[PDB]
RNA sequence: GGCUAUGUAGCUCAGUUGGUUAGAGCACCGCACUCAUAAUGCGGGGGUCACAAGUUCAAGUCUCGUCAUAGCCACCA
RNA sequence: GAUUGGAGUCUGCAACUCGACUCCAUGAAGUCGGAAUCGCUAGUAAUCGCGGAUCAGAAUGCCGCGGUGAAUACGUUCCCG
RNA sequence: AGUAUGGGAGAGGAUGGUAGAAUUCCAGGUGUAGCGGUGAAAUGCGUAGAGAUCUGGAGGAAUACCGAUGGCGAAGGCAGCCAUCUGGCCUAAUACUGACGCUGAGGUACGAAAGCAUGGGGAGCAAACAGGAUUAGAUACCCUGGUAGUCCAUGCCGUAAACGAUGUCUACUAGCCGUUGGGGCCUUUGAGGCUUUAGUGGCGCAGCUAACGCGAUAAGUAGACCGCCUGGGGAGUACGGUCGCAAGACUAAAACUCAAAUGAAUUGACGGGGGCCCGCACAAGCGGUGGAGCAUGUGGUUUAAUUCGAUGCAACGCGAAGAAC
């Protein structure tokens, strides 16, 4: 902004886990104001990997999000580690939309566990990401 | 075939163009690579980025016949001539030298007449 | 300029000595001197301004 | 008579012996860029790959013939 | 949910050219849009409904109202004024 | 004003020789698909092998660094190094001649570049010219080539913003700071500091000037001699004459026509002049338009009429907050 340099939004933990990771997902997953429905996403992704796999959600969660987060982008460039997290998620929401479960938790659900275990779609585009990169 | 340990990385930087030459000692010439062989047409000849690459073939190329350390000249003026000689060293090569060997007239020819543009 | 490299110099620290060794040397500038001609009236005026201006620079330093 | 080589959009050059699964450049018309223009960038239209048959799972692309054209040569009722 | 066939309601002296709405039938293009180009820095963008002026009748326009409710700003090279 | 004798600096001039770098061409070695050029391209060069790289030959022209608000010359001009011939200048002290001086109408000598004549030379560059681009057109600016010429010898031509836009000579009138070539003095061991003189520069008191500016290198204060000017055009033109191979140069009018043409400085405006900053201006994001169907406005076309206005941003769901009569 030329002169003034601008603070960055804080915003607040989900009112399940405190985990401001769980919330900025939550809102990337989000359109148009329908809260409730990104959160009864992702809940419900949340308790479909809890169930399959007894292990605290947020903890999986962050793994999941480290592994995919990526360290640079896409024609090479340095990212920052907010930028990091934002293109984790950003890649990570695709994948789950272009997978074949009936519903929209489900389907993110099977993919973050496909992306733990490292045969994922985002594991994929992540390696599109840095074999691209390798070129400079 | 032939083997050589020791070579010479010549280097014609123009405004125009980028052309590397690796030859060896006593200046027989090995291999060579130009910013217009790998695409670049035109006006994208003379970017940096044209004779990195074009370094960076001439030393792969020159590593079939097996050379590990060579001596590098620069002669001209323009852009690719730092990026050249990094992308040699980038391969895998020891520079053992690096000089600029531009011709100087001690005031010969007449030059060209000016541009009006 | 013959830069030549020692054994725990890097290839770019290598090329960094090199463009100062150039750079002191003032080659460039005479191929950017020669490559076009000079009428010798455009010459003296040159010359002309470039004494006029180290002689500014004299005045300002010496005070 | 013999031996060769060609014929692809409105105008031109490719594509040339198998799965050719005919494209490239200029003409246009429309769009974009511009204060107004170009150049340039995009899109659309504009042939049905000389014709007729043969083999074949593949034919503008190959084999047979029939055209038009070009080059050299041969012609004592 | 365009277009068309059939049957109706209301305003109005009068809905052919040329109204709005209802019911049955029909069920087009369209599977996310080239070159390029526009708005927006927080209760904002996005999305959801509600009201009014004009007005017999005739808003997807205009002027207002609230509900849900984000992402990103390293910086001034480049483009515009 | 001039002469003799000692010493000093210099791209001053003429002749001959010679050295190194670079460009171009030629032959050869290595080697393989481009090279060159531009805003982007194309003309052009290259598979009978280019460009690049290395070695060796041929020839012409010019002298990097030193290099300087430095130096020399009447001006024009003069730059590698060496030798030969040669002009001027600076500097010290004596000695000598004794006004022998200054300027200068006519005259005469020299005089950049281009051009001309005869004979040579020709690398690079490059008027004319050819082709490729750009453009509405391009005859040009840009690109690829290229002849005269640029070079040498012997002559001619006699013109330049030939400028400091400032004729030559002489004397006098505050100061401060540089630099080049000399003379003198002082410190004290070797390098500095004071002066003086001849050049070359920057400021600046007085004075001068319309102002800008000049200001001991005067455009100040005075003297000697010469050249030149008398509104702007017509016009440095015509006729005559002199010179020239020619191109042309020099001397040099009138008729006619206008009421202006000019110089310096001031305010504003403008610039395809500069510097500085800001803005959802660009970046980072989210969602749209351009594609589809429909609504609405406009252009165009059509019609008897399709009523009239609004036209880049700042007209086009605009006047119209509402055309069946
Ligand atoms: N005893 C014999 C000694 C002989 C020797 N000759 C010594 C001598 O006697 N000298 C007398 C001084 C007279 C001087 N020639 C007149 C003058 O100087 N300008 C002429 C008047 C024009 C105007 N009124 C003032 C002007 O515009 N000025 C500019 C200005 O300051 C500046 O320009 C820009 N753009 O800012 C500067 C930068 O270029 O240029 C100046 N212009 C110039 N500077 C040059 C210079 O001094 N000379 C040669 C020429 O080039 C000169 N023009
Ligand atoms: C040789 N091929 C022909 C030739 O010499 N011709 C004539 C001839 O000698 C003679 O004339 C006559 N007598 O007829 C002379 C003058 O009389 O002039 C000559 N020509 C000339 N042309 C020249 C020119 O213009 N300037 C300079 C000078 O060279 C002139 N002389």
């Amino acid at each position: 902004p030329r002169r003034r340099v601008v603070a960055a939004r804080e915003i607040l933990p989900d009112p399940k886990f405190s985990s401001q990771t769980i919330a900025k997902f939550m809102n990337h997953v989000m359109q148009d104001g329908k809260k409730s429905i990104a959160e009864s996403i992702v809940y419900g992704a949340l308790e479909r990997v809890q169930e399959k796999n007894k292990v605290d959600p947020v903890e999986f969660f962050e793994t999941t999000l480290e592994k995919v987060r990526p360290m640079v982008e896409v024609v090479p460039m340095e990212v920052r580690p907010s930028r990091r997290t934002a293109l984790a998620m950003r890649w990570l929401v695709d994948a789950a939309a272009k997978r074949s479960e009936k519903t929209m938790a489900l389907r993110l659900a099977g993919e973050l566990l496909d992306a733990a275990e490292g045969k994922g779609a985002a594991i994929k585009k992540r390696e599109d990401v840095h074999r691209m990169a390798e070129a400079n | 075939t032939r083997t050589v340990s020791e070579g010479v990385a010549h280097i014609h930087a123009s405004f125009n163009n980028t052309i590397v030459t690796i030859t060896d000692r006593q200046g027989n010439a090995l291999a060579w690579a130009t910013s217009g062989g790998q695409g670049f047409r035109g006006s994208r000849k003379s970017t940096p980025f044209a004779a990195q690459v074009a370094a960076e073939v001439a030393g792969k190329a020159a590593l079939d016949y097996g050379l590990k350390n060579l001596d590098v000249l620069v002669k001209g003026p323009g852009p690719g001539r730092e990026s050249a000689v990094r992308a040699l060293g980038a391969v895998g090569y020891k520079i053992n030298s690096i000089t600029d060997v531009t011709p100087i007239p001690h005031n010969g020819c007449r030059p060209p007449k000016k541009r009006r543009v | 300029p013959q830069v030549k490299l020692k054994e725990g110099e890097p290839v770019d620290v290598a090329i960094r000595r090199f463009k100062r060794s150039c750079e002191k040397a003032g080659v460039l500038a005479d191929v950017r001197k020669r490559e076009f001609y000079e009428k010798p009236t455009q010459e003296r005026k040159r010359k002309k301004a470039a004494a006029v201006k180290r002689y500014q620079k004299k005045l300002a330093r010496e005070s």
